[PDB]
């Protein structure tokens, strides 16, 4: 949207 | 693990025209959360890849609006509305949906101009050559279009496939022809048990073959 | 301006070790997960390994799985793809791309990586002169041919540069483990001869150059 991380489905959102 | 199908797999286009390529995935695109992780990419000749297009039709902003993305499930296309020199290269669609990521295997695009004939040379071995035991007689058809062309070798009138290798250049991005080389390769006593050596080229710029050739003596 | 530039490639035997880095600049590196990908010699393209922006979570495709790692240095905005137990397969030109956007958007600028055993040779090079008669009058086209050579790439010029109009230097094939290729020039006959036309051929792998006066005759 915005908004998000916009990372692909197999991503797990980095830190 | 998603096979992702291009088709064509070159395409020929006249600058103004309009041009559309597919892209076919083995499954659907679309994840859960209602995006299809679809992409676009150019190579132009001898460049990196450049993205075109992000979740099925977002353009990147790099990219001029004639390029469009479309489509949904299995089913995607790109579409040129008006074809410039500049995206002479090569179009590769792929998928982030599905781990791993999976490319299409590239469509070709060529810049349609008017016929060209190819200037045909043929070059006997050279002596330094000759000197080392082997001979290769070296044949260059330049600045040709279209791209098909047929080449025969004839050594003393007879059809040879063996020993022969060719090799092509991009489309010019100046003038928009193609060039070959076809180089037969033989051991010197070969060479030496023939006098005529002939390169052949059939090409639909002329009503008979382009024809260039030697003879030892 | 984003700007990714790999370095590291070369030569190297199957079941060997090579490792390539990609210096980014010009964005803010620690934010963005990043991404190794490679064109093969037909032109295909492949994802090889992606890492998140953090450095904590790698992904490989089975393929690599198990030989590679990606690995990042948020410190030196640097990227990393060790390469072990290289096989034929791997030979490709290697990029750095970052991840964006629901893809990636921006590539780098590729490295090249061949693995093989076989040795590193310097090229023949041969003058390619018009046979003993002699079609056209008004241009001329001469040619050089480069043979045998290990690894690419080479590079052909003529006369150390100043003839670049006319001139078409094609792709090497692979043989026998040996590279040929072939260039062509194309002059105004008058201008040869007198006026001498030399290909000047390098091959960084085997520190050789040759520079061959085409002269009439073969």
């Amino acid at each position: 949207e915005p908004v998000d991380p916009k990372l692909e489905p197999w991503k797990h959102p980095g830190s | 693990d998603v096979v992702m199908t291009q088709t064509p797999l070159t395409l020929s286009v006249t600058i103004g025209q309009p041009a559309s390529i597919s892209c076919k995935s083995g499954q659907s695109l679309l994840y859960s959360d209602g995006k299809t992780y679809l992409n676009w990419l150019l190579q132009r000749p001898g460049q990196s890849p450049k993205r075109l297009i992000y979740l099925v039709s977002k353009l990147d902003s790099g990219v001029p609006d004639r390029f469009t993305g479309s489509g949904s499930g299995t089913d995607f296309t790109l579409k040129i509305s008006r074809v410039e020199a500049e995206d002479l290269g090569i179009y590769y669609c792929w998928q982030g949906t599905h781990f791993p990521r999976t490319f299409g295997g590239g469509t070709k695009l060529e810049i349609k101009r008017a016929d060209a004939a190819p200037t045909v040379s043929i070059f006997p071995p050279s002596s330094e050559q000759l000197t080392s035991g082997g001979a290769s007689v070296v044949c260059f058809l330049n600045n040709f279009y279209p791209k098909d062309i047929n080449v025969k070798w004839k050594i003393d009138g007879s059809e040879r496939q063996n020993g022969v290798l060719n090799s092509w250049t991009d489309q010019d991005s100046k003038d928009s022809t193609y060039s070959m080389s076809s180089t037969l390769t033989l051991t010197k006593d070969e060479y030496e048990r023939h006098n005529s050596y002939t390169c052949e080229a059939t090409h639909k710029t002329s009503t008979s073959p382009i024809v260039k050739s030697f003879n030892r003596n | 301006e984003v700007k990714l530039v790999e370095s590291g490639g070369g030569l190297v035997k199957p079941g060997g070790s090579l490792k390539l880095s990609c210096a980014a600049s010009g964005f803010a590196f620690s934010s963005y997960d990043m991404s190794w990908f490679c064109q093969t010699p037909e032109k295909r393209l492949e994802w090889v390994a992606s890492i998140s922006s953090g450095g904590s979570y790698t992904y490989y495709p089975d393929s690599v799985k198990g030989r590679f790692t990606i690995s990042r240095d948020n410190a030196r905005n640097t990227l990393y793809l060790q390469m072990n137990s290289l096989r034929s397969e791997d030979t490709a030109l290697y990029y750095c791309a970052r991840d964006y956007d629901y893809g990636v958007d921006y590539w780098g600028q590729g490295t090249s990586v061949t693995v093989s055993s076989a040795k590193t040779t310097p090229p023949s090079v041969y003058p390619l002169a018009p046979g003993s008669a002699a079609q056209t009058n008004s241009m001329v086209t001469l040619g050089c041919l480069v043979k045998g050579y290990f690894p690419e790439p080479v590079t052909v010029t003529w006369n150390s540069g100043s003839l670049s109009s006319g001139v078409h230097t094609f792709p090497a094939v692979l043989q026998s483990d040996l590279y040929t290729l072939s260039s062509s020039v194309t002059v105004p006959s008058s201008t040869w001869p007198s006026e001498t036309v030399t290909c000047n051929v390098a091959h960084p792998a085997s520190s050789t150059k040759v520079d061959k006066k085409i002269v009439p005759r073969d």
